[PDB]
């Protein structure tokens, strides 16, 4: 049937159903008729993004025992030819090449793909790589921060915020961790630190935390317990906090004796 | 063979029961012999299916079928697709409602983000269902449920 | 009105253990000044917090600013970051005076021929020798006019030696008589810092308006890209362009709309049917749409060699066609060729800076973003600079090179000012160069 | 279905779409359609693969 | 179940913003926006459908009390 194909498709050439047709009667595709109806479509009309997809997707799925060197480039040469076709499937295809091909190295080079196609900026794409890059940042925790700092100064998300916190407080002792705490306990709005707890004291909580034995630069004392002597409302909680702080802070040959004033006072 | 119909609905008629017992295998007995007093529908219902398998899938098939001293639970991962009787029915297993799901739904559009908090009859009864349902299948995004916060 | 927490405190501590009688109750005038001469409490609030922040600093700048250690530590010959092979291209206007800017130095050419002598001279570390080679200055298109100006003030062997150690880091301090030269030299040091490092912002710090009026006329005879450059202040216009911040987004509004039209114009030239206007965003897909793909698939064409193949293959004759291959030679016609699409290149990049102007429809937020990114090179005085020395510090305006005129007219703190403009990179102070002339 | 009734088929999960039916697991389609691991369905197919005129009759 | 209304839309914006803010969640069929002949502004809202159904829903999901023009809309099932 490759001749009547050919037939149909020499006046109806512009009809990709026509193509597609043809593309499943012959059930060994790969052989001469992937590249050729690739070359069809790509020569007749610029249209035809989600066939074309459909089939760099089940390419991929069909040449994949060499999993992807040939199969990668053709599907990405396929993506470079969607010019401002910012939808759906073609992040998700340049995402599911960067997760099977190499990584990490050619993922910037997805990355900078998707900040193209999100430089008209619809809110579908960034939502995608920026847990795409949390989920890749998951053997060199290098770009973590600055995904977070991408995604948190150009999108106001609480959610996204305590996520990206707890990814900083996943450090050794206070990399990137005394930072997001202190973006926490700023509290500038109500919003973002009501998004997944309403206590008014997970802040006090995390600066108490934060005046726990880590590696800061400074942060020893001063807003931490200066916040939690003035406005503590909560019986022994802020107290305690504050003794111990003063009790392991750095040596504490004086700021000892600070906090034994501090608990004959109050 | 025996089914029971849990969070019977009080006007979800025994005809239509057994039309849908039917449309799903042996209508053999649809049955909910209420109080001798209300005439309305008693909360628990002997379903009769013939068949043990056939009783069995019946029963996984029709079940989510849309028919104060702190008793109410916290329910989150929320399916957002549910309505407000359908959701009631489906809490109202191992207990009485006293508030309807109050689902925590963003204002600014109407769609919400996922949580809700519902008052049930017991503690233990939000206990039970909240277990049944830890992290169980909820419609889209699994369930997670507990005891409730104060607001 | 605010009232001083401090001065409010002690106030209330007095009234309140002595008995004093509450003076804040007792006013009975208010007394305004004139606001040229009423910046004495910002200015103190700047020294407040640049002594409350860590007054990060460079590492060869410390001891330098403290007045004592070695006062030649911040010299381009002490410093290990050193480079060696410097893009002097516009500096030199021929090899005489290349030659004649070094009586103490030997001049090797990379090049025998007289005719090939755009220059970079590459410096030792017998070690006396500078080595000079010309260059060819890309090709930027068709058109002739759009071939970049050159500076053609002949620098003395002093001058050759003061922008060269601008152009090296560290500290360069410039001792300028009445009339020596100090705009000229600042204008090429700023020019080559630009050139050689298009990655690097630079900061232009003056004690008056005159001086920043003369380094932006200096600077327009140059081959400087008005985008870039921006003008600070809290004023009569002096120069024959807007250097000013709404100056600045009226002229990128306009060159934006030229650029849509001029994309949609290629467009027509390529046979891509659509009436619909482009802004920046769609601009930069069909780019990356039709422009790469065709760029790209006549680069596999070409450069995978005839000379009428190379014009046979243009994709973009009937954009050119308002202006291009001459048939003498490959290379020839294989550069008009690049320059052609390094032009369109240019119009994308152009487009693609030009964007955040739709995706900020407030002129402030226009200006901020043209300041914090768009610009390299943004210049201001020391009173404007003390003034708003916090807002650029909250926005996040960056640099890496600081070039000052009239520094003997400025006031030390009014010196030290200028240096903590941003905040601190990873540990360490961002400033690469710090050149002041005066 | 039933284990010994079974003789009814579910429409879009025994039967194939209703006309214009869809596939999805949201609110509102019609989800995975029970197949085995290897392919065939739970039952049948949950995705889908003269002249009668009366003589004598009144004008 | 393709055709959702989208209101709260500030005057400057327009089809090919539309276009742009809802191609993300996949293919657009048709952008509809009633205007007002005498003024020749629209009068706030809009239709658009989209190819899929499921992309129409995901858009619904994702754009509903979202931000456009520095203004919150409205995004639903049209009809």
């Amino acid at each position: 049937e490759d001749l009547p194909y050919e037939e149909e498709i020499m006046r109806n050439q512009f009809s990709v159903k026509c193509w597609l047709r043809y593309i499943e009667f012959k059930q060994g595709a790969p052989k001469p008729r992937l590249n050729q109806l690739y070359e069809r479509a790509l020569k007749l009309l610029p249209c035809s993004y989600k066939l074309w997809y459909r089939y760099l997707k089940a390419r991929r799925a069909q040449v994949k025992h060499r999993c992807v060197t040939d199969p990668a480039y053709e599907d990405v040469n396929n993506c470079h030819e969607r010019a401002f076709v910012f939808m759906h499937k073609m992040p998700r295809l340049w995402l599911d090449y960067c997760q099977f091909l190499m990584d990490q190295g050619r993922v910037t080079h997805t990355r900078r793909t998707f900040d193209r196609a999100l430089r008209a900026l619809p809110i579908t794409q960034h939502s995608r790589i920026w847990p795409l890059y949390l989920r890749f940042l998951r053997s060199h925790p290098l770009p973590e921060t600055a995904v977070r700092g991408y995604r948190r100064f150009l999108k106001l998300s609480p959610e996204s915020a305590e996520e990206y916190i707890e990814y900083l407080k996943s450090s050794d002792r206070l990399d990137e961790a005394a930072q997001r705490l202190a973006t926490v306990v700023n509290d500038e709005r109500f919003v973002s630190k009501a998004g997944k707890s309403n206590y008014q004291l997970w802040h006090e909580l995390c600066d108490l935390i934060s005046q726990n034995p880590d590696k800061v630069q400074s942060l020893n004392v001063d807003a931490i317990i200066r916040g939690g002597l003035t406005r503590f409302t909560d019986q022994l909680g802020k107290l305690w906090c504050s003794l111990a702080d003063y009790y392991i802070r750095s040596g504490h040959f004086e700021k000892a004796r600070d906090v034994y004033e501090e608990a004959i006072r109050t | 063979a025996t089914v029971y119909v849990g969070g019977l609905d009080e006007k979800v008629s025994e005809p239509l029961l057994w039309e849908l017992f039917l449309q799903a295998g042996p209508v053999v007995n649809t049955h909910m012999p209420k109080d001798r007093v209300t005439g309305q529908h008693q909360g628990y219902g002997f379903v009769e299916f013939l068949s043990e398998e056939d009783a069995d899938y019946a029963i996984k098939i029709m079940n989510m079928i849309k028919l104060d001293v702190g008793a109410n639970i916290f329910i989150g991962n929320l399916d957002p697709e549910i309505d407000e009787k359908l959701l009631y029915d489906t809490f109202s297993a191992f207990g009485v409602i006293l508030q309807t799901p109050k689902i925590m739904r963003d204002p600014d559009t109407g769609n919400s983000k996922g949580y809700a908090f519902i008052n049930f009859a017991s503690f233990d009864a939000s206990d039970a269902a909240i277990e049944a349902m830890n992290g169980q299948y909820l419609c889209n995004r699994p369930i997670t449920v507990s005891y409730a916060f104060k607001k | 009105v605010f009232l001083d927490p401090n001065q409010y405190q002690q106030d209330m501590t007095n009234t309140i253990q002595n008995g004093a009688e509450d003076v804040y109750e007792t006013f009975n005038i208010i007394m305004r000044r004139k606001p040229k001469e009423n910046n004495f409490k910002a200015v103190l609030e700047t020294i407040r917090n640049l002594m409350n922040t860590d007054c990060v600093v460079p590492d060869w700048l410390h001891d330098i600013i403290l007045g004592y250690g070695d006062p030649s530590s911040a010299h381009y010959s002490k410093m290990p970051n050193q480079i060696a092979t410097l893009d002097f291209n516009d500096t030199f206007l021929s090899i005489e005076h290349l030659k004649a800017s070094f009586p103490g130095h030997n001049v090797k050419v990379t090049v025998e021929d007289p005719a090939l002598q755009p220059f970079r001279i590459t410096f030792p570390v017998e070690a006396k020798t500078l080595i000079v080679e010309p260059h060819v200055i890309p090709n930027r298109g068709p058109y002739p006019y759009n071939q970049p100006k050159r500076n053609t003030i002949q620098f003395t062997h002093t001058q050759i030696e003061a922008i060269r150690a601008g152009m090296q880091p560290g500290l360069t301090m410039v001792v300028g008589p009445p009339g020596t030269g100090k705009t000229d030299v600042a204008v090429q040091i700023i020019s080559n810092i630009y050139h050689n490092f298009p990655e690097q912002r630079t900061l232009i710090v003056t004690h008056s308006n005159q001086a920043l009026n003369q380094l932006f006329e200096k600077i327009m005879a140059l081959d400087i890209d008005e985008r870039h450059l921006l003008r600070l202040g809290h004023e009569e216009l002096e120069t024959e362009k807007d250097f000013s911040r709404y100056g600045r987004v009226n002229y990128v509004l306009a060159r934006r709309i030229e650029l849509l039209e001029e994309v949609k114009r290629l467009q027509k030239s390529l046979g891509v049917p659509g009436d619909a206007s482009y802004t920046c965003e769609t601009a930069g897909y069909f780019f990356l749409y039709q422009v790469m793909s065709r760029w790209e698939e006549y680069i596999s064409k070409v450069k995978n060699p005839d000379v009428t193949e190379v014009s046979t293959f243009f994709p973009f004759h009937e954009y050119f066609a308002n202006a291009i291959f001459k048939g003498r030679s490959y290379e020839e016609d294989m550069e008009i060729a690049e320059g052609c699409f390094r032009h369109i290149k240019k119009i994308f990049t152009q487009l693609e800076e030009f964007r955040a102007s739709e995706l900020l429809r407030s002129g402030l937020d226009r200006s901020k973003y043209l300041l914090v990114k768009e610009a390299k090179i943004i210049a201001m005085t020391c009173t404007h600079a003390a003034l708003k020395r916090h807002d650029l510090v909250k926005l996040g305006f960056k640099y890496d090179n600081i070039l000052m005129e009239e520094a003997a007219q400025i006031l030390e703190i009014e010196t030290f000012i200028p240096l903590l403009l941003q905040n601190p990179q990873d540990g360490f102070s961002r400033l690469k160069r710090w050149i002041m002339i005066g | 279905p039933p284990p010994s009734y079974p003789n009814l088929k579910i429409p879009g999960l025994n039967s194939p779409i209703p006309e214009s039916c869809s596939f999805g697991y949201h609110a509102g389609g019609w989800g995975k359609p029970p197949v085995d691991e290897t392919g065939k369905p739970l039952y049948g197919d949950v995705f889908g693969t003269i002249d009668r005129t009366p003589w004598g009759e009144l004008e | 179940k393709r055709v959702l209304y989208v209101g709260g839309l500030a005057e400057e914006v327009d089809d090919k913003v539309l276009h742009a803010a809802f191609i993300p969640f996949g293919d657009i069929t048709d952008i509809q926006i009633p205007l007002d002949y005498e003024t020749e502004k629209h009068r706030g809202f809009a239709f658009v459908e989209f190819e899929l159904a499921e992309d129409a829903a995901a858009a619904i999901d994702n754009m509903n009390e979202s931000e456009l023009f520095g203004r919150t809309i409205r995004v639903n099932l049209a009809k």
